[PDB]
């Protein structure tokens, strides 16, 4: 996750679990990597619940 | 968490549309429209999750 | 200490303008930005609480966030409600209390031009009997709002003690000035005559009456 | 829920003017107050915040020592007033609460002022409290206007013919004076064939002064 | 058994923050929603040691 800071300012960050900065030390084995494009209005409303 | 893909026109009533756009009957897929016109509000955001 | 805000931004409608709102060290960038929008003549009110979020009743149509020490917001569509003022808001540590901003305001880019119709009107013998008289003259029914008004002596304007309003919007989306001046009858009587030429967008016009007519 | 609150009206300088406000629906145990204030074409400014179940209080770093506070919880009101008026504050005054509730200095980040009250201009000069003084006035379609002078205090009612003149009614705004005074004029169009053929009549009306003055407008050859 | 008090922002990245906070470096300070129309594994229990 090193090589994760350098794809310009990000916009929302916000997250309801582990800190990025200790995904390095905890090793796992599934992670679901899926993306879309939204308009820039409509990011407000992902959140669980 | 699940994927849906579909084309066929979607019914918000009880008219019998198979092909056809009726005033009830409406395409369910709208597209954007993404221009350096629109401000910061109405631009594409990729959104990864 | 005070927040540094454009005075006016405006746009066409159908498209969006924003507006930014720069920030220090401990006034943003370490808490988080408020904005305040205002009815003029009534109470303002939330616009955007949490920078991101907006409470119930207020449309998907806001927008706002920040970045680094400043914060931007956009609005998209300007019919009827957003030709309204709006302000910037935060927290800091320094003053110990909330500082807010300076003012934005935000147009709409449509009148016809209507030439200035000023009206003097003389004393009436009441006044010529009870040893009073005040200069009076006003202008309305004009767009826009430039004009400037002298009292002339029929030689020279006259500047002692002159009591000048501003320009008020009225029911017909016009502007009406006035401008009084008190003085002794005696210094009307020795007057040959009186005119109020108001000056408007170069188009000076004379309305001379006489103080007997 | 609703926020009314009493205003005042224009007083001398350096006096004590009292401004309080209600609360009304919700319960006025739970939710802080904050106080701020509006000059005219102006940003707005920072007060302080008070409890409502408690005495808990903080003032800004520049109005310290001018500000005092009191409380009437059986009232169900909170009670504002303000010593050593200057003259660069005549400026709308909001009782805005927030939502939640803090009291800490570092709880302040989280605030938005959820709900405002309606706000009344509080007002700062010297003027003898009179009945307005109509000064009569001559034509130059010619029109005639009324004049009303010296009236105290804000505002005035002007009625033409009773109540019986509605059409080609047209006021202006009130205007500054030197020595302290308001002054206001009222205009009215009419057809130039009836300047002396009908003579209309010019009222107004002080609900602080309790009095009524006519006059009757002559125009003059 | 040691208290500590402090408003300083921590860093959560690459970047070094100073002043700036939100995306990559957090403030650490969360409050508490204390609403009583929660049921019983959120409302403020009153601890003394
Ligand atoms: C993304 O990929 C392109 C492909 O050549 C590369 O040029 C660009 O530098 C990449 N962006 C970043 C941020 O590495």
């Amino acid at each position: 996750y090193s090589v994760l800071y350098n794809f310009a300012p990000f916009f929302a960050f916000k997250c309801y679990g582990v800190s990025p900065t200790k995904l390095n030390d905890l090793c796992f084995t599934n992670v679901y990597a899926d993306s879309f494009v939204i308009r820039g209005n409509e990011v407000s409303q992902i959140a669980p619940g | 968490f699940e994927r849906d893909i579909s084309t066929e026109i979607y019914q918000a009533g009880n008219k019998p549309c198979n092909g056809v756009a009726g005033f009830n009957c409406y395409f369910p897929l709208r597209s954007y429209g993404f221009r350096p016109t629109y401000g910061v509000g109405h631009q594409p955001y990729r959104v990864v999750v | 200490p005070v927040l540094t805000q454009p005075p006016s931004a405006s746009g066409p409608p159908g498209q969006s303008v924003s507006i930014s709102c720069s920030g220090s060290r401990s006034n943003i960038g370490t808490n988080f930005v408020y904005w305040y929008q205002q009815l003029p003549g009534a109470a303002p009110k939330l616009l955007i609480y949490k920078n991101d979020q907006r409470p119930s009743g207020v449309p998907e149509r806001f927008f706002g966030s920040k970045s680094g020490t400043s914060a931007s917001l956009a609005i998209s569509g300007l019919r009827s409600e957003d030709e309204v003022d709006y302000y910037c808001a935060a927290w800091d540590d320094s003053l110990s209390g909330h500082v807010f901003g300076a003012g934005t305001k935000v147009t709409v880019l449509g009148q016809p031009k209507a030439a200035p119709s000023v009206t003097l009107f003389p004393p009436s013998s009441e006044e010529l009997q009870a040893n009073k008289a005040t200069l009076v003259c006003l202008i309305s029914d004009f767009y826009p709002g430039a004009v400037t008004v002298a009292w002339k002596a029929d030689s020279s304007p006259v500047k002692a003690g002159v009591e000048t309003t501003t320009p008020s919007k009225q029911s017909n989306n016009k502007y009406a000035a006035s401008s009084y001046l008190s003085l002794t009858p005696e210094q009307w009587k020795s007057h040959r005559s009186y005119s109020c030429q108001v000056t408007h967008e170069g188009s000076t016009v004379e309305k001379t009456v006489a103080p007997t007519e | 829920v609703q926020l009314v609150q009493s205003g005042a009206e224009v007083k001398k300088p350096g006096a004590s003017v009292k401004v309080s406000c209600k609360a009304s629906g919700y319960i006025f145990s739970d939710y802080n107050i904050h106080w701020v204030r509006q000059a005219p074409g102006q940003g707005l400014e920072w007060m302080g915040w008070i409890s409502p179940d408690s005495d808990d209080t903080n003032y800004a770093q520049s109005f310290q020592g001018r500000v005092t506070m009191t409380r009437d919880t059986s009232i169900t009101t909170v009670y504002m007033e303000l010593s050593s008026l200057r003259s660069d504050d005549t400026a709308v005054y909001f009782c805005a609460r927030s939502v939640g509730y803090c009291s800490l200095n570092s709880c302040q980040r989280w605030m938005w002022f959820d709900t405002w009250g309606q706000g009344a201009l509080v007002t700062v000069s010297s003027a003898s409290t009179k009945g307005p003084s109509v000064f009569p006035l001559a034509p130059s379609t010619a029109a005639l206007g009324c004049l009303v002078k010296d009236y105290f205090p804000e505002p005035v009612t002007v009625s033409w013919n009773s109540g019986a003149l509605t059409s080609g009614v047209h006021t202006f705004p009130a205007v500054l004076q030197s020595s302290g005074l308001y002054s206001l004029s009222s205009v009215v169009t009419v057809p130039s064939s009836s300047l002396g053929t009908q003579t209309y009549i010019c009222n107004v009306n002080h609900k602080p002064s309790n009095t009524k003055v006519d006059k009757k407008v002559e125009p003059k050859s």
